[PDB]
RNA sequence: CUUCACACAUGCUACAAUGGCCGGUACAAAGGGCUGCGAUGCCGCGAGGUUAAGCGAAUCCUUAAAAGCCGGUCUCAGUUCGGAUCGGGGUCUGCAACUCGACCCCGUGAAGUCGGAGUCGCUAGUAAUCGCAGAUCAGCAACGCUGCGGUGAAUACGUUCC
């Protein structure tokens, strides 16, 4: 059944905007897939009352 | 070659002998099994999970998944038996760590005020267990070309054989805890 | 166009379409369209991929949107409830809290008639 | 009094109150009519005995409503419902 | 006296394209002002802050009238319609704005797609729409009331019927 029901699945390069770039396997046509955010521009991968009162007086 | 196998057994696999201190290299563990399901549970009515239910899950992790059956009748639920009410994708050997990559470098920081995943989603083995939001995060499938937005939740089984020796193994393949 | 986790709707001009983002309205985004030199006029659909990175910055630099404000408000309601203040069971029971009046009208913070 | 040009206001029987209670450390309960003043940061750990018509409320100035009226904390209506 | 499971009444703003918003540009009348009216100048995104010219007023201030006109954009959508509710930060008057003030800025963006039985006003500078001023007044819950002008209709066969 691995044969000819599954659908396109070549090899494709993945672009950030930040500069970082791979090489994976992906089912999107022509290897073109472009990311905005990565595992390395976005954050949490890399980082009272009383206050007030003081700030206003 | 998958960039996150070879990885994996560059340094991932020495370091855990450190970190536990096994005697044989038999012992280390090792991801086995991604299981990925949708469960729609609104196919007991309209019988539309034919076009929206698989020709996505077919272009998110590479082949055509499975239709699960229901195994028993539920009156409150509005369903039978031997009614179509699940649809699972498994994916082993090295199709897993291209979606092992695919998920953790592109996609898994695509959803909608991201804040990471809970280090305590573990059944007591090391088998863990998250779930996302929609027919979003994934580029693969496109927001204008479907139908209703559905989530899934995502299995990782892996061959440890208790929790933290299971979240020292994800941590080093690029899960983002808290 | 995503911005923040928003989804921008397409054919719709940048002066309107970025008021679709859970904190920014008409006047705040005249303001985006000017420390970053995007005109108003232009339609959603032209947005350069080099201009949506400079207003994906001037926002997490100097703006609160989706989530980190949503939680501020809600949060900022939940401070006022367990101090017992008198805004605070003020909306404990869905009644208006700016002094409003309560004897003909505040079908607002109330449902539909009930009609007893 | 409600714009940042004159301060805050504090009702002045009511700071020789809690001036002449902070120097010797003590907190005993402040029996008082002032519902208009404004609660300042040197009303953290005491308590008062608020007039709302009727009878006096007592409130306890925890940390976090400390900018508030103390007023607020004594409601002077009362309901329960029309059934 | 301002409460709130509800009910009636008088209004106001809307449900949009004979419209909304942005830029430019014409035209009033009648009033008010020394415990006041604040021109000009600077500061503030704005409410306003400060300086102070002139004036018991056909002199000075109030004073920018708004619809209208010209051009640009939005293209029938719960919307660039609507502005309720709520979160934050402010100005002002006043011993004092919590119960319980008005105004401003930012964010939020509810119902409502012209309304059942029934029912109301109006015959000409009228109705319909648009502003401005006064009285009470420290301020104001002024959309009310008493006035003022701008633009400006449609019909009346007829007394059968209420
Ligand atoms: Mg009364
Ligand atoms: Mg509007
Ligand atoms: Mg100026
Ligand atoms: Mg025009
Ligand atoms: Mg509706
Ligand atoms: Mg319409
Ligand atoms: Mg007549
Ligand atoms: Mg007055
Ligand atoms: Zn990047």
């Amino acid at each position: 059944m691995k044969s000819d029901i599954h659908p396109a699945y070549e090899e494709t390069t993945v672009v950030c905007g930040c500069g970082n770039t791979f090489q994976t396997r992906s089912t999107k046509p022509g290897g073109r897939i472009v990311v905005e955010v990565c595992s390395q521009c976005h954050p949490f991968y890399t980082g009272g009352r009383v206050a007030r009162f003081e700030k206003r007086y | 070659q998958p960039r996150l196998k070879e990885r994996y057994r560059s340094e991932i696999r020495d370091a855990l002998r450190k970190q536990f201190g096994y005697g044989n290299v038999m012992q280390i563990p090792t991801v086995t099994k991604v299981v990925v399901n949708m469960g729609v549970g609104e196919a007991a009515r309209d019988a539309k999970l034919i076009n929206g239910a698989v020709n996505d899950l077919a272009l998110i992790t590479g082949q055509k998944p499975e239709v699960r059956r229901a195994r028993k009748s539920i009156a409150q639920f509005k369903l039978r038996e031997g009614m179509p009410v699940g649809v699972r994708v498994t994916l082993r050997g090295d199709r897993m760590w291209e979606f092992l990559d695919r998920l953790t470098s592109i996609a898994l920081p695509r959803i909608r005020d991201f804040r990471g995943l809970s280090p305590k989603q573990f059944d007591g083995v090391g088998n863990y267990t998250f779930g996302l939001a929609e027919q979003a995060v994934f580029h693969e499938v496109d927001v204008d070309k479907i139908d209703r937005v559905r989530g899934m939740d995502i299995n990782v089984v892996t061959s440890a054989a208790t929790d933290d020796e299971g979240r020292a193994l994800l941590r080093a393949l690029g899960f983002p805890f808290k | 166009a995503r911005l923040v986790g928003v989804d921008l709707p397409r054919d719709k001009r940048m002066e309107v379409a970025l008021t679709y983002i859970f904190g920014i309205g008409r006047t705040r985004s005249n303001e985006i369209l000017a420390a970053t030199g995007i005109d108003r006029d232009l339609r959603t659909r032209d947005l350069t991929e080099e201009q949506l990175i400079h207003l994906r910055d001037y926002i997490e630099a100097n703006l609160k949107v989706e989530g980190d404000l949503r939680r501020e408000v809600q949060a900022d309601i939940r401070r006022k409830i367990e101090i017992g203040c008198y805004q605070g069971l003020r909306h404990r029971r869905g009644m208006p809290v700016r002094g409003q009046r309560t004897k003909t009208n505040a079908r607002t913070r109330k449902g539909p008639k009930r009609t007893i | 009094p409600r714009s940042l040009k004159k301060g805050p206001f504090v009702d002045e029987h009511l700071l020789k109150k809690v001036d002449v209670q902070n120097e010797k450390n003590t907190k005993q309960v402040i029996k008082t009519w002032s519902r208009r003043s404004t609660i300042i940061p040197d009303f953290i750990g005491h308590t008062f005995a608020v007039h709302d018509g009727r009878k006096h409320v007592p409130v306890f100035v925890t940390e976090s409503m400390v900018g508030h009226k103390l007023g607020e904390f004594a409601p002077t209506r009362t309901f329960k419902g029309h059934i």
